[PDB]
């Protein structure tokens, strides 16, 4: 399984959820930001790694970080 | 006119325009003077 | 293949200096200069090139000469197109100047 | 030549040179275990200032041996 | 799950192919193992050392063994004039008769490999003369082997596994090993020249039997003790001397002669004898530094506070570098690495030029090989060095006890070093690639007169500061009214001379235009394949394209397409990338060295220096000419002894090929090729009965640009050891 | 903190436009973290002008 | 002379390469007419290789064992020996046209940041202040050593660089 | 007494040859393919 973090430099864009091809974030209530959205990871084991993401985020850094970990048959994305 | 030297103000017609400028002036040179080693 | 045709064979190309065919021999250098020259497109990535950038940057910002324009390393697409361009304009080349030298001093 | 005489002279000259000005020196810097020696010059002290004595003892030796 | 990898149970619950090649990939890193403390990754490594020495003492007990058993050693010795040095014999069961005729060269009963290794010259140097004292030697290294092999399995059992402070203590491993390693190894082996090595090759056998009743000089130990060492420098050895016997012998066994032997054209045994003793004693002092158990020494973390200059030019100087070197084992290994690379060159430039064993130098494909050899291991281990200070760098690199010394103020300018490390590798690239361009346009055109020949007059000024009459200079050792050659003329000089003044030796070679260029192609070669390594050193921790690079790791694939493409980003990338211009280094110092010598044993040098100064006159002179011999090898005419060079000649040049294919096609081709070949095997009947049990994938992409960059060293290096061994061979 | 329209320097080291120039353009005056909205003139490598900083990541210089 | 090299005046192998060039022209041209364009065209090479080999002897060039000429690069051996011609008054040329280039290039880019489109003026060149910086820059030593004096040729640390510095 | 005899070649080398790599790749593949208790 990945690893995959969210940092409190989220501004709740939605861009990030928008952009996994597998359905691993979702938005959650928060108060940091003016949009009161934050992302977050609860469904890690489906991730893959592809890092769309990342790509999507806005923010400089980044506030969602793929970090490859150990393969599993759902990270390698294989259908066999 | 005015879009027309604008064109000819972009990046590759004045490079193509100063090369040929800066070649020729070489091959004038080693024409001129044939085959410079020294001074 | 390697004896009787390759190396045989460009003989012509080899000894070409100091006649008409010499642009021929030239021409063999700078294909095979061209195509090896690919292999650094081919073999790397744009990563480790931008971070060059990024220092070499550093150093034109210290003397004031940045350009407003910012230097880019080439996309990874672009990395491949550059690549293969130069890989099959040195290999073609290279046979080009092979073959035309070959056959008009032997021919 | 002489050698018990340029070896025994270089030893007991080095010996006396570490054992009277560069001992204190020598304590600085530095910050088997204790002899009546008064002032601390112990079995370790004996045998680096005398290996320093044959040393440069035998290099004048050669250096004479050579005639040179 | 499965059980291997036993070390990463990450890796062991793998349902792929990926979990076998990461498993064999990652076995030594002891590092990042499952529940690896400090303690046992101490012991771990000094087990592994172990392990390394004893197969080092068995591969050298093996050539012993070979050479003694198969070889023609005791026939090479009386004539090492005009007899080639048998390796290994040669079993093929696939062979026909021309190659059991044409390997059977001679003196050998049946197929029979002759060596390029150059160890008939080293073991009648340092004394071998028969068969069974090869054969002893062969024992006695397969026992201390085993002796080896015995103590890593030994110092891993709980009773004897040592502490982490006995690993930590530096001042008693220095001096223990700067006293012993060194110096008393140096004494040992100057005991062995002038006790045996010395007296064989003055016609007399010493071995175990008689070496307690053979002086080695004829009055031993009364000139030691009484300080008259100049008495063992008397008599030497004449210069009408032939070796091996006592025709024209001397009685010294310490001198200082300078020059060469004349008949072998090495180095004098006295010379080296006195040589080792010398730095034995200088080692054996040098290990007396510092501070043990006694004492009186030296405490390196204080000498490494001390060396802190005024005005803070280098900041807090060398503050907090102890517990950077001691606590980690990647800096260690970088300095050692570093080290015995630069040694490694070194070893290779004074040995080709200064060869020290005895009918060396005329067996011209042994010098080739040698030389050829260890600048290739020099350059893969300065590679490592830099790869392991990245590695440093990433793992172990504390900022906090690291502020304000030098080390982190190398990572306070280093865009000034890459930028003007950029700045020397595009200056020597422009001007050397330009001239070489400039006298191949003028050797086209047909006028050499109008070339660029700059002569290299610096060089030439310092070959005349050490002797040499050509240039005429005269100046410090070429001037006869110097000091410095007035005082060494009563005793080294006269040697050093006659071996400088001559032109039919690699010592001090004549210098020109060709050797101009080539010297700046090599500063190009090694200022750009350092430029990768340190830019990959110190972009380690991050660049700006990527801040956060030290949370990853140290060989990672990349970071993804986004913020532009992020391929070929991690320190170990820069490592892959600078394998090659190491690699295209060596071929230019070893293509320059062969070609040289070969225009030097030839006779004709002109042909170097009027063929070196422009490409095509490498390429037709060198490579196309010195390949006539190899590629007719075998041939639809028959075969001869240097078919195996060809064979592997087009071996390297297909391995090469083969790893470019790893090096340009990427992963996810592979990765959809093999899913389709999944289906086609799930689907074929009476096939899909067999099924495997690691998934097949493709191969990862770190993984990629490894195998790529194996297949193309390891091509390169039996394309270009094929080309030399056979050229230097058959034409000599 | 600093106004509209000011220019301001970044401190913050992990950026694309650390020890550079931009132009704040609202302060948000919630207990948001980063209210600092700041324009750039330059791009960064993901083609974004435009970043939310700290207080104490901005001086007004 | 300079590291055992004689002068090209001297040396035999740079008359037996002359000889030879001569040679192979006048063989390409024995199969031609007299007052015909590659006649012509053959003699013209011929004077201009005559011509360049009595100015190669006259310049005070050394051959070598080859008979080639070698450039000496140290600014004392060849302004002792009388060889400043070939490196040292070349390398001072060519600082002065590369450093001309340079401080034009630099003076465009402060010239062409102080506008609404920097980058705008970088793609389409603005010709009458190219033309302007290119006919000012022949005092560039002068200047640039007055940059240097005043702490304007530097940038001070507001420039870029990584979170380890 | 070290010389070993001149049938050596003709059995060592098909061993180290054939027999201990496929004892070698055999056994290495059963250890691969083991599944953890
Ligand atoms: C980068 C290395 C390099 C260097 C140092 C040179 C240098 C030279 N080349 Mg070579 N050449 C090179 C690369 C290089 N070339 C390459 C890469 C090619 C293939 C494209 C050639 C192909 C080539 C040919 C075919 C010829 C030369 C010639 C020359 C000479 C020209 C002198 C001149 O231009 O008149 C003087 C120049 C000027 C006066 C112009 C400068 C204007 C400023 C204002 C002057 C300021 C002075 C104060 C000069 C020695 C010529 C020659 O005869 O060599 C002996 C010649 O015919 N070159
Ligand atoms: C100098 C040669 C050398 C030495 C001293 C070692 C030493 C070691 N290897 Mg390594 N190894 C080597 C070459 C070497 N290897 C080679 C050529 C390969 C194939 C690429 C491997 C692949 C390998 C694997 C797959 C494993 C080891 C493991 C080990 C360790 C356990 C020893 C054992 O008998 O099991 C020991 C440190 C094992 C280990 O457990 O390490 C922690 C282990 O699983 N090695
Ligand atoms: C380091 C390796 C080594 C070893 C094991 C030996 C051992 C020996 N040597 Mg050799 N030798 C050596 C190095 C060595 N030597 C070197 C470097 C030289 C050149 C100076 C010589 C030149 C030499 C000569 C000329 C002779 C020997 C002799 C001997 C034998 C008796 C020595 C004796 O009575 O000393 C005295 C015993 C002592 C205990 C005093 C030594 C204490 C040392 C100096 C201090 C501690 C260290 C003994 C087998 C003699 C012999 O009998 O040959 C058959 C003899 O004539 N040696
Ligand atoms: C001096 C001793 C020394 C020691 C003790 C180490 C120890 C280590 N190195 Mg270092 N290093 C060294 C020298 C050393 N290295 C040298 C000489 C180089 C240059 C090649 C390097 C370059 C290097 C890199 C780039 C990396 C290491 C890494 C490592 C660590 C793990 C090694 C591992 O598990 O891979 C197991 C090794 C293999 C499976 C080797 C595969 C086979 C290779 C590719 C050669 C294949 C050629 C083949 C044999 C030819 C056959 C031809 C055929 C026709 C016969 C370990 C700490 C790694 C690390 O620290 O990660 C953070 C790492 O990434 N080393
Ligand atoms: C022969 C093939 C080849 C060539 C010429 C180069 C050349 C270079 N490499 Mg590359 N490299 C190669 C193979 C090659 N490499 C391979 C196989 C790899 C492994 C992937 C690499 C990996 C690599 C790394 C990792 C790095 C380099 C760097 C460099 C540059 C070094 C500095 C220098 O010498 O500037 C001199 C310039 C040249 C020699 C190039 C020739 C330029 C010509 C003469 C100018 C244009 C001429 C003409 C007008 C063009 C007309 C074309 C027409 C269509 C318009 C240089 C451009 C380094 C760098 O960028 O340093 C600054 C660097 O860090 N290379
Ligand atoms: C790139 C490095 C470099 C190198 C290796 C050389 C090498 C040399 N220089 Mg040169 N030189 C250089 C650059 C270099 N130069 C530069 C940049 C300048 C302008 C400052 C000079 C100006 C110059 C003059 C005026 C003279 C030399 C001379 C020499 C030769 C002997 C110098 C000596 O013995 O002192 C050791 C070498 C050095 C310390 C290297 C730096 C050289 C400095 C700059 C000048 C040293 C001159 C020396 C003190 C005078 C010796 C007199 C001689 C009769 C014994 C030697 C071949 C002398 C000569 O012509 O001998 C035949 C001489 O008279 N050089
Ligand atoms: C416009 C003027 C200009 C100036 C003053 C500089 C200055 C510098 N460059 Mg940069 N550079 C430039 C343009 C410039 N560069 C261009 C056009 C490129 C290619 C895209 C580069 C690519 C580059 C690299 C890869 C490196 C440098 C480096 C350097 C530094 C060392 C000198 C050198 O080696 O340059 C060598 C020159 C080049 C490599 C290319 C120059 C091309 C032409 C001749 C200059 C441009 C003329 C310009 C378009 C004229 C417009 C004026 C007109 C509109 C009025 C120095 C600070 C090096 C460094 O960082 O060391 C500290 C270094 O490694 N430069
Ligand atoms: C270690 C270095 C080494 C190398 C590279 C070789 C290479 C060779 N040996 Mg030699 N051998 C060696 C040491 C070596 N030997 C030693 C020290 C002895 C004395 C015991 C022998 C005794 C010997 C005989 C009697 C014969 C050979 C033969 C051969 C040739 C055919 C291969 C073979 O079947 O050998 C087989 C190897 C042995 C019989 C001894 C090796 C035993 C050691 C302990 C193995 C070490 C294990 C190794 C480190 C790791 C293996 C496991 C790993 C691969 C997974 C080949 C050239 C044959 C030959 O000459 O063909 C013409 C042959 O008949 N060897
Ligand atoms: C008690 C006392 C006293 C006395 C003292 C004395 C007498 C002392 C002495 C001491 C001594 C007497 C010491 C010695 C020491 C020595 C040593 C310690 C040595 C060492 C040596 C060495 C180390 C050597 C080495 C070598 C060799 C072996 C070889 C050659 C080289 C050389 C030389 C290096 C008095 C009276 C004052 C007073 C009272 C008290
Ligand atoms: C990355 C890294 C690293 C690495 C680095 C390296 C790898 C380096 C290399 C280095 C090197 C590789 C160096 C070298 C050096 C050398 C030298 C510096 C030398 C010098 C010499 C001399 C000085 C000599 C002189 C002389 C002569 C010439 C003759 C006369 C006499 C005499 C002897 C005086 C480390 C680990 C740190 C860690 C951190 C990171
Ligand atoms: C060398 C290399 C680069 C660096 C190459 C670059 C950045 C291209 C440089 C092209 C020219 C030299 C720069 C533009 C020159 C301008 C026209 C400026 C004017 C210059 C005047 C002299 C005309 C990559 O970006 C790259 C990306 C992906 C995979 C492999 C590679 C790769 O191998």
């Amino acid at each position: 399984a990945h690893i995959v973090k969210i940092y409190d430099t989220c501004i709740g864009c939605t861009q990030c959820v928008r952009a996994c091809p597998l359905d691993v974030l979702e938005m959650v209530p928060w108060d940091g930001c003016k949009a009161s959205q934050m992302a977050s990871a609860p469904r890690t084991e489906d991730c893959v790694g592809c890092k769309r993401c990342e790509t999507a985020c806005p923010t400089d850094f980044l506030s969602v970080r793929v970090y490859l970990g150990s393969e599993s048959t759902r990270s390698m994305g294989l259908s066999y | 006119m005015k879009d027309f030297t604008t064109y000819l103000s972009t990046a590759p017609v004045i490079a193509t325009i100063w090369f040929t400028f800066t070649a020729g002036l070489l091959i004038e040179i080693n024409r001129y003077f044939p085959d410079p080693l020294v001074f | 293949w390697l004896r009787d045709f390759l190396w045989a064979q460009s003989s012509q190309v080899i000894q070409s200096y100091g006649s008409a065919l010499s642009a021929y021999g030239l021409i063999f250098l700078g294909a095979h200069f061209v195509w090896a020259f690919s292999l650094m497109f081919l073999f790397s990535g744009r990563g480790y090139w931008q971070e060059l950038i990024e220092s070499i940057v550093w150093a034109h910002n210290k003397l004031k000469v940045a350009p407003a324009i910012q230097p880019r390393a080439l996309s990874i697409t672009q990395g491949r197109a550059v690549g293969v361009a130069h890989y099959l304009l040195g290999g073609i080349a290279t046979t080009w100047s092979f073959f035309l030298a070959r056959i008009i001093s032997v021919g | 030549l002489d050698p018990q005489i340029v070896i025994s002279g270089s030893t007991a000259a080095f010996l006396a040179i570490g054992r009277f000005v560069f001992l204190g020196y020598q304590r600085r810097e530095a910050n088997i275990f204790a002899t009546n020696d008064p002032a601390g010059f112990n079995i370790i002290d004996v045998a680096g200032w005398g290996a320093l004595g044959h040393a440069v003892g035998f290099a004048v030796l050669a250096i004479n041996s050579l005639q040179g | 799950h499965k059980l291997f990898p036993k070390f990463s149970q990450g890796l062991a619950q793998d349902p792929t192919t990926r979990r076998i090649w990461y498993g064999l990939a990652m076995a030594h890193d002891f590092e990042s193992h499952d529940g690896m403390t400090e303690e046992n990754l101490y012991q771990k490594i000094f087990a592994s050392h172990f392990g390394q020495l004893s197969i080092i003492f068995l591969w050298t007990s093996g050539n012993l063994f070979h050479v003694a058993w198969q070889g023609n050693f005791e026939q090479w010795v009386t004539d090492p004039v005009h007899i080639r040095p048998i390796a290994h014999a040669i079993w093929d069961p696939h062979f026909g008769q021309p190659a059991v005729e044409a390997f059977t060269r001679g003196g050998a009963s049946g197929p029979v490999n002759i060596s390029t290794s150059g160890v008939y010259q080293w073991w009648y140097t340092i004394g071998m003369r028969t068969n069974q004292d090869l054969y002893v030697g062969s024992v006695f290294l397969a026992l201390v082997s085993a002796i080896f092999l015995f103590a890593g399995w030994l110092h891993l059992q709980p009773n004897f596994q040592p502490s982490l402070s006995w690993f930590k203590d530096a001042e008693s491993r220095l001096n223990h090993h700067l006293s012993g390693l060194f110096g008393v190894s140096s004494l040992a082996w100057t005991g062995h020249l002038v006790h045996v090595a010395i007296p064989e090759s003055r016609g007399q056998h010493v071995g175990w039997d008689n070496f307690l009743s053979v002086l080695p000089h004829p009055q031993g130990l009364t000139p030691f003790f009484t300080g008259n060492w100049a008495a063992y420098a008397q008599s030497p050895d004449t210069a009408s001397h032939v070796f091996g016997t006592a025709q024209g012998s001397g009685q010294a066994i310490l001198t200082f002669l300078g020059g060469f032997h004349p008949q072998t054209q090495s180095l004098w045994l006295t010379d080296m004898a006195h040589h080792h003793l010398a730095i034995a004693v200088i080692f054996i002092v040098a290990g007396h530094m510092y501070r043990t158990n006694f004492g009186i020494g030296h405490r390196m973390q204080a000498i490494l506070e001390a060396h802190t200059p005024p005005s803070g030019s280098l900041g807090a100087g060398h503050k907090g570098l102890f517990d950077t070197v001691n606590n980690s084992l990647h800096f260690q290994l970088g300095l050692a690495l570093a080290s015995v690379g630069t040694i490694t060159s070194l070893v290779a430039q004074h040995m080709y030029s200064l060869p020290p064993y005895a009918f060396q130098a005329i067996d011209f494909t042994t010098q080739a090989a040698l030389y050829t050899h260890h600048q290739y291991i020099a350059g893969f281990i300065m590679c490592g060095a830099f790869a392991h200070g990245a590695i440093f760098f990433i793992r172990d690199y504390d900022p906090e006890q690291n502020k304000g010394n030098v080390l982190a103020r190398m990572l306070d300018h280093k865009e000034a070093l890459i930028s003007h490390l950029s700045w020397v590798s595009l200056f020597l690239g422009f001007h050397t690639l330009g001239l070489y361009v400039h006298n191949d346009v003028m050797q086209a055109f047909g006028t050499p007169e109008k070339q660029i020949l700059i002569e290299p007059v610096f060089a030439q000024w310092i070959q005349a500061a050490h002797g040499k009459a050509l240039y005429g200079f005269d100046f410090l050792l070429s001037s006869k009214t110097s000091a410095a050659f007035a005082n060494g003329q009563s005793l080294w000089l006269p040697g050093w001379l006659d071996a400088i003044n001559n032109n039919q030796n690699s010592l001090f070679l004549t210098i020109g235009p060709g050797d101009f260029l080539v010297h700046h192609a090599i500063a190009l070669g090694l200022h750009t394949t350092t430029l990768i390594l340190v830019k990959g050193a110190l972009d380690a921790r991050g660049s700006k394209l990527m801040p956060d690079k030290k949370d990853f790791g140290y060989s990672f694939p990349c970071d993804g397409p986004g913020r532009g493409g992020t391929c070929d980003i991690s320190a170990y990338d820069a490592f892959y990338l600078a394998v090659f211009w190491m690699l295209n280094t060596i071929g230019w110092v070893t293509f320059y060295w062969h070609w040289k010598h070969l225009t030097l044993w030839q006779g004709n040098v002109a042909q170097f220096d009027e063929s070196s100064t422009y490409l095509m006159g490498w390429l037709r002179d060198y490579l196309w000419l010195n390949s006539s011999q190899l590629i007719n090898g075998y041939n639809p005419f028959g075969m001869n002894s240097l078919s195996v060079w060809a064979w592997t000649f087009l071996f390297g040049h297909l391995i090469y090929a083969t790893g470019f294919m790893f090096l340009i096609s990427w992963r996810g081709y592979w990765q959809e090729l093999i899913e389709t070949l999944v289906w086609a095997h799930e689907k074929t009947p009476l096939a899909n009965l067999v099924y495997w049990k690691d998934k097949p994938v493709a191969l990862s992409i770190v993984q990629a640009r490894l195998v790529g960059l194996a297949h193309f060293s390891v091509g390169y290096i039996f394309t270009y050891a094929a080309f030399l061994i056979a050229s230097t061979s058959g034409r000599f | 903190g600093p106004k509209r329209g000011s220019l301001v320097k970044i401190l913050r080291p992990e950026s694309y436009w650390f020890n550079q120039v931009g132009k704040v353009v609202s302060v948000d005056q919630s207990g948001v973290r980063y209210p600092v909205v700041v324009r750039f003139e330059n791009q960064n490598y993901a083609g974004v002008t435009t970043n939310n900083y700290a207080l104490d990541e901005v001086v007004a210089a | 002379d300079i590291a055992g090299l004689t002068p090209c005046s001297e040396s035999k192998a740079y008359a037996k390469l002359e000889k030879k060039e001569l040679k192979t022209l006048e063989k390409r041209l024995k199969q031609y007419e007299a007052d015909s364009a590659p006649a012509v065209a053959l003699k013209a090479t011929m004077e201009r290789t005559k011509a360049r080999f009595a100015n190669y002897a006259k310049a005070g060039l050394l051959c070598g064992n080859d008979g080639l000429p070698h450039l000496i690069a140290d600014p004392g051996l060849a302004l002792k020996y009388g060889h400043a011609g070939e490196v040292f008054i070349p390398t001072f040329g060519f600082l002065y046209v590369a450093g001309y280039i340079g401080y034009v290039g630099r003076q465009y880019l402060i010239a062409v940041k102080g506008e609404a489109k920097p980058t705008d003026k970088e793609i389409i060149i603005d010709v009458p202040l190219a033309t302007k910086l290119a006919w000012q820059g022949a005092g560039w030593p002068l200047a640039a050593v007055q940059e240097l004096q005043r702490g304007t040729l530097l940038e001070k640390e507001e420039n870029i660089t990584v979170s380890p510095r | 007494p070290f010389v070993p005899p001149s049938w050596a070649p003709s059995v060592f080398v098909p061993l180290t040859g054939l027999v201990l790599p496929a004892i070698a790749m055999a056994t290495l593949f059963v250890y691969i393919e083991k599944e953890a208790p």
